[PDB]
DNA sequence: CTGGAGAATCCCGGTGCCGAGGCCGCTCAATTGGTCGTAGACAGCTCTAGCACCGCTTAAACGCACGTACGCGCTGTCCCCCGCGTTTTAACCGCCAAGGGGATTACTCCCTAGTCTCCAGGCACGTGTCAGATATATACATCCTGT
DNA sequence: ACAGGATGTATATATCTGACACGTGCCTGGAGACTAGGGAGTAATCCCCTTGGCGGTTAAAACGCGGGGGACAGCGCGTACGTGCGTTTAAGCGGTGCTAGAGCTGTCTACGACCAATTGAGCGGCCTCGGCACCGGGATTCTCCAG
């Protein structure tokens, strides 16, 4: 467990089914799971990437929660509950 | 005689249950290592706040929830109850 | 030696700090000058909206016989008000959840 | 923070009800965010009309721009009443 | 023998022809009077700039163009080619 | 005289031509009235906000800039009038 | 008597006016202070983007055998450049029309 | 005051034998002013989030990296960086 | 379709722990009390252009006749994802230990705002011409009737 | 589907004008140069919490074996909107005259920023107990089998 791995399954399939239930989804296609990994992956890359842009500007080696919050704000998805 | 529920029963029960509750559903360490793994492209051996990963889970699950609600609006709007990838794609287009 | 100080909020019969909010306005890079009635007026509006949300959250807390407010009630309160939901349609509240909302065709 | 002030308002609305720290932080984020929105819209209102001062007029108009219906109306009622009260004192 | 053409052909010619051009497609005076009429609820006998009304026509027609494109994405998405009010309602819901 | 029922002045053929410019190929008959209502409410919102600027602006005539700023207010910035 | 002046744009090999952009920055309520490399950097970026869109626009005007640029070519330039289109996805250009975009199923 | 003739100078760099219209020039001025305000606003948030009270070319550079997608941002950093460097030796 | 059986979850009852809530030093920020400079309200006036009004045409709206091309439901096909138990991992939980680095403070540099003068690119405002408005005729393009 | 005919539309070609392009008088805003203040870097530190290790359990991921329940196409019904055309209008074009009011200019007052000194509410840390967690057991509730 040193460098990149098969952690794309880390958001697991039953976890996707649970989150979909919390989202109100009643039936889930088999293609939806792969679609969720890809679309969610891309989205997170965008937002977290922007957070990293803040952090690399911030002259830090540790990503703080504020970078994630401001990153969410950057896309008009402002976050309440972390400062 | 198995004690097995019909399709949709457990689904709807967990809908009402997990929508009634508010606790996080993704495992700490794998998701955090996935975050660091995707984050590898900027700095090797990154140190991340635990609460930052908590916020990442919050934004991720909430974002997926809202996005799939819109997907559901499309599927029901398109006379379905089983969501398809192109509904997510349409949602991304309208959102941008 | 000098005359006693009272909060400008209390002079307006308010709880929110006119001074601190006013300072955030001054240091907030918005304009060269901020009118004297502005922080009083703003503090009154925010305290009013705050009273609305807290009042609804209090009610929601009573609906489960609990005296300690948790984020879930704030979620219910925000999404159950049309004008606040219109004010807060793109915002995410940590640990809040979602209002129970299942489309009619999905319910049996 | 503004924590204890939200607690003060809470004691005005529900004297026997308490509140968690995490929810209090959320409310602090709400106050700061909406505050920044209102001040920003007031800032562009000053710019558009070539004004360099944000007065009660700009705030009132901005509130009318940002808040829908009765929240705005009663916000003008409570705000205006309050400004009158301070104008007395 | 009439030279009455076929349903959809002239529509396509309007699509290509009017999407090839850019001029406004609504009469100035009725639109202007509509602006003043709805505007009545603030001041009676309102005076308006002509070019402002023209800008209102610009914004209005462009907004309709984009909204109906999204509507069309929903209709084709929902396997239709005839737009329905529900599509517009879905568009307004997702747009906020 | 005072103006009345000018919502019908935005004619159905004009709406057809716009929808063709919008890329619509077939239009339901209910769409025309739905469009008058939806577009009407929309314009009430944007123009109403412009009037809020104007009444703040101490003017009796709505300038184009008010319309531009109103469009910006809803995140629909307009190029070509100031 | 004083020294030979020279525009900051030319010293940076730029066309766009450093001074007015810097003035808008100062009187635009953004910060207490704005760094010296900021206006030069900004004018270079905007000039570069301007060159990109005017280049695409000029080519588009050439495509219709005309020498005067009209808004239509600006609309074409914006919606045809993916990154600029992303930058301007929710902006409305008056008298611009749209790109010819008919959904494949709608064509015969 | 407008950027009209400056856009014309850029036009003379890209297409010397091509003309323009006042309305399209107004559109371009609106584009420059709008994108300008976006960049300055984001730079303001950048200074604020880390409680910096100074917007420098570093904040502008990061801001440009935030706003412009991909290769346009890379060439923006290229042209701006080269430009600023070229100026700082004069 | 109507009626009986069972478990999950809620609920009903009873128990102990710790974080929320209330206290307690200890700041440091909001308040008051002045003063200074100025943004902006006000009054009258200018004079554009918006209102108001005149007059004739047909672009455009409205309505009708006709046909066509569009949505939608049902049944079947099939097909695939949900449900649950079982195994297995390894996250989780509970536990052990160092020091990286976040955050701080202390020094000191040096970068950026502010001014005054000067002047030159640009501002407003006129002028001529070729872009563009207009005219006329046609193969090509597009449709469509016809075979 | 294949072929020929008819007409719109851009195109070939040909003509006429005005708004764009360029010039001028003038200005006011940007550059030079200079100062003064103060934001942020650098160095080195403390100690939190991150990293990195041990160790057992079962939550949870993965998988398999049904099988229930959902997407989708055909197809036939069956409608209603588009296209064009003829009539009619008032917008359009263009033409007329005045003054409402945007905008300016000159007033002068009023308001918000600013600084310093004090201080009391609030900040940070520190307990305390009943909210909450935990547990155990039945009603309700919801599902599902049964006749």
């Amino acid at each position: 467990r040193k460098v990149l791995r098969d952690n794309i399954q880390g958001i697991t399939k039953p976890a996707i089914r649970r989150l979909a239930r919390r989202g109100g989804v009643k039936r889930i296609s088999g293609l939806i799971y792969e679609e969720t990994r890809g679309v969610l992956k891309v989205f997170l890359e965008n937002v977290i990437r922007d957070a990293v842009t803040y952090t690399e500007h911030a002259k830090r080696k540790t990503v703080t929660a504020m970078d994630v919050v401001y990153a969410l704000k950057r896309q008009g998805r402002t976050l309440y509950g972390f400062g | 005689k198995p004690h097995r529920y019909r399709p949709g029963t457990v689904a709807l029960r967990e809908i009402r249950r997990y929508q009634k509750s508010t606790e996080l559903l993704i495992r700490k360490l794998p998701f955090q290592r996935l975050v660091r793994e995707i984050a590898q492209d900027f700095k090797t051996d990154l140190r991340f706040q635990s609460s930052a990963v908590m916020a990442l889970q919050e934004a991720s699950e909430a974002y997926l929830v809202a996005l799939f609600e819109d997907t559901n609006l499309c599927a029901i709007h398109a006379k379905r109850v089983t969501i398809m990838p192109k509904d997510i794609q349409l949602a991304r287009r309208i959102r941008g | 030696t000098r005359a006693k100080a009272k909060t400008r909020s209390s002079r307006a019969g308010l709880q929110f700090p006119v001074g601190r909010v006013h300072r955030l306005l001054r240091k907030g890079n918005y304009a060269e000058r901020v009118g004297a009635g502005a922080p009083v007026y703003l503090a009154a509006v925010l305290e009013y909206l705050t009273a609305e949300i807290l009042e609804l959250a209090g009610n929601a807390a009573r609906d489960n016989k609990k005296t300690r407010i948790i984020p879930r009630h704030l979620q219910l309160a925000v999404r159950n008000d049309e004008e606040l939901n219109k004010l807060l349609g793109r915002v995410t509240i940590a640990q809040g959840g979602v209002l129970p909302n299942i489309q009619s065709v999905l319910l049996p | 923070s503004y924590a204890i002030y939200v607690y003060k308002v809470l004691k005005q609305v529900h004297p026997d009800t308490g509140i968690s720290s995490k929810a209090m932080s959320i409310m602090n984020s709400f106050v700061n965010d909406v505050f920044e929105r209102i001040a920003g819209e007031a800032s562009r209102l000053a710019h558009y009309n070539k004004r360099s001062t944000i007065t009660s007029r700009e705030i009132q108009t901005a509130v009318r721009l940002l808040l829908p219906g009765e929240l705005a109306k009663h916000a003008v009622s409570e705000g205006t009443k309050a400004v009158t009260k301070y104008t007395s004192a």
